[PDB]
């Protein structure tokens, strides 16, 4: 509680496998609009019918929806469009991974592999990675998992994802004033120091 | 992520009112010209390498403290970044001058980039130096004549240069 | 998707023998179980990856068929 | 928002290149039929009132019971509510005209119109048939190639609607 | 392959929605821009032998090294590789500039690009200096918009190359 | 996908001689035409909502069981289902009538379509029927010359035709 | 569909555990509260004929626009249309009794009815004040706490309009 | 935590709706059973010394080893500190009882349980005796319904321990 | 990260020179000595649950406040968290005596732990006192002479109290 | 970050979240058993600097003789001052990846942007490749036993990573 994000760890996973019949895939839809927007508001107009209907067949997994979200127009429009590319990879490693960058060369990576190979392969570094199938796998809607200790993780990623959580009425619009500014650009390539110019 | 005509248009709106006579003739003005803005962007898309190479040769020949070792763009990876940071920038310049309008520039380019280098402790007097570089590069391209029809485009040229003086003046 | 590449599409149904319970067991099951034959639907554009992927984890393919001719 | 240049621009930075030439060529196309959707919005913003005065008679025509006591339509303030609403709509087909794309629309009327069109009970086909009538009346203040434009942006808020 | 009007379907299709204003502006687009783009590659069909065997030796020229024994150009059946190569180039620029998008010249040639001439250790600088070779006569045996649009494509492969 | 462009140069490239003399004339002659067929995506676009109602009244009115208790439409979400994939599938053939080319129809909208409705016990006839009917309503808005400049387009309401029926077909 | 019972064994699935005192609490409220359920279904099913008559009458009286020909409710198929859809809404609601749960009303009425409800341009606020005049006319039919849960359960189906 | 209360209004707020009937009917059983809840929470709060010293001492009787010199067990300090884990375990079960569900168990206890074990070398079978001999005296202590909602929570903690 | 070997490198490129006979001598030693660093390695993975029950027990009879109700490590899952505390610091000191820098231990570990634990609420001074706990009860395995070669291992020792010192005084 | 024995059996432990095994223990002696060959190798290479660097930049003369005359990349004394700049840097690096044992250096500071300045900068990667081959054929002579065998294993992963 001292954390804002006291009711995000109790909030309870989602899963989705083959035979859900209806308000199992209704709840799961709301938690996936809620996850991957970062809690923005997504209008009905927005809402895409056709990923919803392979989904309710079974021809793609959750996972793969996940992914045809993010190469959707709305997680560009908000994310990638308006935003530097720092703030693009944040807000790509904090909702479709669940935890902050770890380090410097996160950035510098996958920088370079979009400037290299363009936005959906971008994206699929991040659903495709092994990290994602450990955590998630294809069934389980992403969730904040870097307010606990994750494996591996560095000193600095929980404070991290601290900064990019903002409590759990707050979201990642781009609608603010500010225009939807990095928070980690010193953060990450000078991890303990402080500086005043 | 705008253009000149939804600039005019958020701004009527802001106001409230449908768009006024002078701002339709200045849109359907800047319409009719486009053509000239297509030329100087297929000019700046098509020259890219050769900006940025002899950018990158006068930058270094003139500084020469960056590859030195210990400097600040010695080894291959941080060339490499330096080449890649010339690039976008010029890549952003070009969506600018095709919008006819800076915001994707200072919206994707230019809201965290200051910030970012002195972060990374890179010099940005030699960024926009470079970005002054590529501008006088870039310009040497636009102002060729060959392959299309003569006519007047120093407004086009000014504008690429506002675009250029923004990027260096929000990097230093 | 958008080029002649893209297109033409594939289908691959995947068996979980013992070689990727034997990992899984080491890894731990954070991720609920599920039934150990699935078929997945894979696109041109990322049908190497995702092969390496499976045979990284330890899993056991049947077939693969050209959904599109 | 969303418009031809703003959509090329976007493609092209999203897969992270220059703009190549199926870009310019775009650029190209909407230039040149900027001009057209220019005089077409010169044209409705011209007969603004009327065409609001008219949509506003045409929805208590074919709904004529809303203007009853008792209902959404009694009231002056609804009715110049009403009026309002046609306002609305009309100037942002003449913002999507200038603009040469259906950026406008999609922001300002389209994004979130079933949930607000909802919590008022607004019925849709209101707005449907409002539209239908300034249609038809683009039908004579337009003629030609910038005809085609107006009725296109016309249609596509009234598919939006229904 | 990717095309103006392919590249229209993919992003109506992504949003998953019917073509609006913006998708029929770009393929009229496309569509005045096609016959000059046919006549472009009807005159530059009509001279592909010449066009190649001048490359090749513009090639030879510009580069003397790579005509004796010792290297790659020395050889018939490395010339024969050489005169099919630009065959190859000039073909698919035909190619692209019929469909009037970069998709033949991007799936076929630049997709892989890198990869097969570090393999084969076919030096880039080659094809430039053919496509620059080729840059020259378009410019003369075309002219107005056609040049306009040979130049270009012809200059998105040679940056593909560099 | 494929439009009808990449279709001769797929077998252009086949052959590997470059596209001949008639192929160009055939192309030319497709592009000039391309208003047309740029009207006649316009109008199947802008009334599909009309479409898909009409269609929907005459398909349940002539099939009352689909509607019945047990009936396979019968629920509010099986009807929306209906409804939904009614819409997809004359988006997909207006994808096609615009490309000039049936693949987009073909290779993607249609693969597993077909048994995936026996799948679920959907009676495939009923989906049949549903096509004809739109297209029928499709022909109806197409002739339509209002808004338009008359003139002759039976290659477009034939080809419209065909996408319509062999849609049906892979269904059927 | 969905009743506590399955709200319980459901939650325990996904969560990978037994059945622990908190979902065997709850099922044991629910089958407490299973006896008011079914006398409560037992009168509504009682009294089929008399409340779908009484609510399209009390919608005609409310709606009388809608009799009128040219309108949704002419004809003598449009109102056996209005029949069955209110014998629809009460089969539904008594199931939802029966079940003690809201699913069946979801998965039968709810699931996608705003699309359905859109495309035949059938009216939200028809059905909703025939659920109201069904409020009304249970208010008599049932006693206790069968009425409570009628009540809800119509409430729920209301809210769903709305 | 996790009652039933809390359960109810984390599953509806991950789904983003209100709480229809089932989450309220669920709600009012677990309002009508808090009275034996309560009940045995105060019975169990009363006896409270008693049920902590005979469970030590039964572990104690079905553990002799433990109480060895140079043992694990041996030491005043051990001996207050068994007593003082009983207590946690008897407290937090009350704590179970009034909030009619395993919501503090699982909080305090159970959440880390194993692993805090292992790194102490305490045996959980200590604590599973302690926990059924306390079951045993609740079955003295307790008659009727108060009886089975305690013997589910220590049952529950027994099955988290084993 | 770095080991010693690639700190010497990083000075010897910032200086941009080769690297001299000292430094290679230095780095020599190391490697020979390195086998006594593998074994120090050896004792600190071997004995590490008993390193953190002896540091544990020790602070917990030290501080009685903190197990005691309402206190920090109280309600038998921050307990399970401040046992996971001293498993991963130990862990990355002796990655730290492996390495022979530092490197990993204040960058990868102890950041931000400061505030990480100011954030939670966890009183740092007494992880500080948690951690050279540890050092004092991992020492004693370090020193063991059991089934070990027996020589002289001062260095290690003072690498491994140092380590332990550098984690403890920042997060204190 | 470089990569070196001890880095990745550090990192693997870390990603796993788990102390260091038997193997990771393995592979570091087999590194400090390394070690002596490696540094005496690059203590023999740093002797020998001038030689080498003369030798190959005379290499890409002689075997390039086009890039010698005006027009070319090699004509302006600062061009061949600044090859000879070049091939000292690659030496110096095939120096640290010898006294990391491991192939860190080399990629971090070299190979890792290696394409893209080579391309923006219209460097032929044939010109160092047989310049390291001149290298490699040099410490062919130098060095002998298995130190001969790991420099030119950093040599040839050098050569292969500018093919
Ligand atoms: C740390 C790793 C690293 C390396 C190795 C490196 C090499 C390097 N090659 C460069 C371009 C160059 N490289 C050469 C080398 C040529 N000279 C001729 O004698 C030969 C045929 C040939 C060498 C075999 C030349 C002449 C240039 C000049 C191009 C220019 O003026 O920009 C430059 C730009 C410096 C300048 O423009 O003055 C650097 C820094 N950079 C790095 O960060
Ligand atoms: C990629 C393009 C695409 C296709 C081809 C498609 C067909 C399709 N229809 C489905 C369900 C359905 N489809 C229908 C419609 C049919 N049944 C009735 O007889 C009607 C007359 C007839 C309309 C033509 C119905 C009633 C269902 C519900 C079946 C069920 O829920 O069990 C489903 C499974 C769940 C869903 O997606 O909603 C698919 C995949 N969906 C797509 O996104
Ligand atoms: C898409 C919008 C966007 C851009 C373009 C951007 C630039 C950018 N430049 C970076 C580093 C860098 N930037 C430069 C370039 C400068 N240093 C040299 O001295 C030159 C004078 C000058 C270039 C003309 C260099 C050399 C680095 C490497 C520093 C490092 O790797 O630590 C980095 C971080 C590490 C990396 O990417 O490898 C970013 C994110 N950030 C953004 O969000
Ligand atoms: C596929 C991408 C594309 C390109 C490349 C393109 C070029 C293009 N340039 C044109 C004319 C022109 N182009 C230019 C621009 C040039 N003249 C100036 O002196 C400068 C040297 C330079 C710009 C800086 C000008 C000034 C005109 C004549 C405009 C007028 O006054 O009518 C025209 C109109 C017809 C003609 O006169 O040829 C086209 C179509 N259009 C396209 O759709
Ligand atoms: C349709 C797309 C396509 C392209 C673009 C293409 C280029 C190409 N030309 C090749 C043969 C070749 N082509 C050349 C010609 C080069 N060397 C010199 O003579 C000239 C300066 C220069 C020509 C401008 C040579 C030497 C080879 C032999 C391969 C080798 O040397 O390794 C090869 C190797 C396999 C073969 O064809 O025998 C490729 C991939 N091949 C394709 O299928
Ligand atoms: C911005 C999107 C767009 C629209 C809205 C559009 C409509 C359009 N239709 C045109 C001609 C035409 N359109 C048609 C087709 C129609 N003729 C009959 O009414 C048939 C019922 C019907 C076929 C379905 C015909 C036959 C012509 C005349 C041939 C021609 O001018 O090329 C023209 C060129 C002549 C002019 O309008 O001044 C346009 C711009 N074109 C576009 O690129
Ligand atoms: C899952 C249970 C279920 C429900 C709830 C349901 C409602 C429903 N009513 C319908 C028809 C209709 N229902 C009405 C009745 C309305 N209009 C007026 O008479 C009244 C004010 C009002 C009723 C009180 C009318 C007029 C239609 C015809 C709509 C049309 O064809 O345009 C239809 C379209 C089916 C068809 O075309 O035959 C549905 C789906 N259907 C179902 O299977
Ligand atoms: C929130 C709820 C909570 C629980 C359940 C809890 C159990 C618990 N008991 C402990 C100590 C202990 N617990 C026992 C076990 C008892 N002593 C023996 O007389 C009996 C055989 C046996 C019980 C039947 C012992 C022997 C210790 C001392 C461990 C030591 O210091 O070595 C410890 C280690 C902390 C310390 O050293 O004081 C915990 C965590 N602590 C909690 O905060
Ligand atoms: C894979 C795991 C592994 C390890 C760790 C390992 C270490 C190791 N320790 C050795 C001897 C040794 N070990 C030590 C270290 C000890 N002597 C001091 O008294 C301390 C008590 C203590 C370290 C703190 C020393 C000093 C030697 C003799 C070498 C010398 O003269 O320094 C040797 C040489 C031959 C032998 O005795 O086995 C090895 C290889 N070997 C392995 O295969």
């Amino acid at each position: 509680e001292r954390i804002r994000a006291l009711g995000t760890i109790e909030a309870p996973r989602v899963t989705l496998r083959a035979p859900f019949t209806d308000e199992q895939f209704q709840g799961a839809l709301y938690a996936i609009y809620r996850h991957i927007f970062g809690n923005t508001y997504v209008m009905e107009s927005e809402r895409p019918t056709t990923a919803e209907s392979q989904l309710k067949d079974g021809r793609i997994t959750v996972r793969g929806f996940i992914k045809l979200l993010a190469k959707s127009e709305v997680y560009r429009s908000r994310f990638f469009q308006k935003t530097s590319q720092n703030r693009f990879i944040e807000l790509n490693h904090k909702l479709l991974l669940g935890r902050a960058p770890y380090d410097q060369a996160e950035i510098s990576a996958h920088l370079d592999l979009w400037n290299t190979q363009g936005y959906d392969a971008e994206i699929d570094s991040y659903v495709e990675s092994e990290e994602y199938l450990e955590n998630f796998g294809e069934d389980v809607i992403p969730y904040f998992r870097g307010f606990k200790y994750q494996t591996g993780q560095s000193a600095q990623g929980f404070n991290r994802l601290l900064d990019l959580y903002g409590g759990w009425a707050g979201s990642d619009t781009d609608r603010n004033q500010s225009g939807q500014v990095a928070r980690l650009t010193n953060s990450l390539v000078r991890p303990g120091q402080v500086v005043e110019p | 992520m705008n253009d000149v005509f939804t600039r005019a248009i958020a701004q009527a709106d802001l106001k409230g009112s449908f768009l006024l006579e002078s701002d339709l003739d200045k849109l359907a003005s800047f319409a009719k010209e486009g053509v000239k803005r297509l030329d100087a962007v297929a000019a700046l898309t098509n020259n890219a390498p050769a900006i940025i190479s002899d950018a990158a040769h006068k930058l270094f020949a003139e500084q020469q403290e960056l590859i030195q070792p210990g400097g600040n763009a010695y080894p291959h990876r941080r060339m490499a970044a330096c080449l890649r940071d010339m690039e976008i920038i010029l890549r952003y310049v070009s969506y600018a001058l095709l919008a006819g309008d800076a915001s994707v520039l200072d919206d994707r380019c230019l809201n965290g980039l200051r910030e970012t280098y002195n972060a990374l402790g890179t010099p940005t007097q030699s960024v926009a130096r470079a970005v002054q570089l590529m501008k006088d590069a870039a310009m040497v391209h636009l102002k060729s004549t060959a392959n299309v029809t003569v006519g007047d485009c120093s407004s086009l040229y000014s504008e690429a240069a506002t675009y250029f003086d923004k990027a260096a003046a929000s990097i230093a | 998707a958008i080029t002649t590449q893209g297109k033409r599409i594939y289908k691959i149904t995947v068996s979980e023998a013992g070689a990727y319970a034997t990992n899984k067991h080491r890894t731990g099951y954070r991720a609920p179980i599920r039934q150990s034959n699935y078929t997945l639907t894979v696109p041109y554009d990322r049908f190497l990856p995702e092969m390496i992927r499976l045979h990284q984890s330890g899993a056991k393919i049947v077939n693969v068929t050209s959904v599109i001719s | 928002s969303r418009t031809v240049i703003t959509e090329v621009i976007a493609t092209a930075d999203s897969q992270g290149r220059f703009l190549n030439s199926t870009e310019l060529q775009a650029a190209f196309g909407r230039f040149e039929r900027a001009v057209p959707a220019i005089e077409a919005a010169r044209a409705l913003t011209k007969n603004q009132d009327a065409l609001v005065k008219g949509a506003v008679q045409a929805v208590f025509k074919k709904f004529p019971y809303v203007t009853q006591p008792g209902e959404k339509g009694y009231g002056d303030s609804n009715q110049a509510k009403c009026a309002r609403d046609i306002g609305y709509y009309l100037r942002f087909i003449t913002y999507s005209l200038v603009a040469s794309g259906t950026g406008p629309l999609d922001d300002y009327v389209i994004a979130g119109l079933r949930e607000v069109n909802r919590a008022f009970n607004l019925n849709p086909l209101w707005y449907i048939e409002a539209l239908n009538y300034i249609k038809g009346e683009t039908g004579k203040l337009l003629s030609g190639q910038s005809k085609t434009e107006a009725l296109l942006y016309i249609d596509h808020a009234i598919n939006a609607l229904s």
